[PDB]
């Protein structure tokens, strides 16, 4: 508590930040590809499903 | 005999594609099961769909 050193708070923030970028790079994906399951990475089972049928 | 052999054809057109209607390697119609369920919870609880055999 109270220190010129170590200062929490703007570590919290950034882990927040960081997640809402990670949600915008899905978002950003998933309106550019037009596709919901793009590809293995978002979920293989029905990834595999849709290239094989 | 031509009606006959016209008979055979669309019989056997039936036969094709009844058979060929599959989607994700299963079918509700061609008769190779009783029948489907389909998730209707999140606790599990299926939706029942009988197979009607064509």
């Amino acid at each position: 508590l109270n220190s010129i050193n170590t200062n929490s708070g703007a570590l919290i923030a950034l882990q927040n930040l960081n997640s809402t970028n990670a949600e915008l790079t899905q978002v950003q994906q998933r309106i550019n590809t037009g596709k919901k399951i793009g590809s293995a990475k978002d979920n293989g089972a029905i990834w595999a499903t849709a290239k094989n049928q | 005999n031509a009606l006959k052999s016209d008979f055979d054809s669309l019989r056997d057109q039936i036969t094709k594609a009844a058979s060929n209607a599959k989607f994700n390697g299963v079918s509700i119609a061609d008769g190779t099961t009783t029948k489907l369920s389909f998730l209707a919870n999140s606790d599990g609880s299926a939706f029942t769909v009988t197979a009607k055999t064509l």
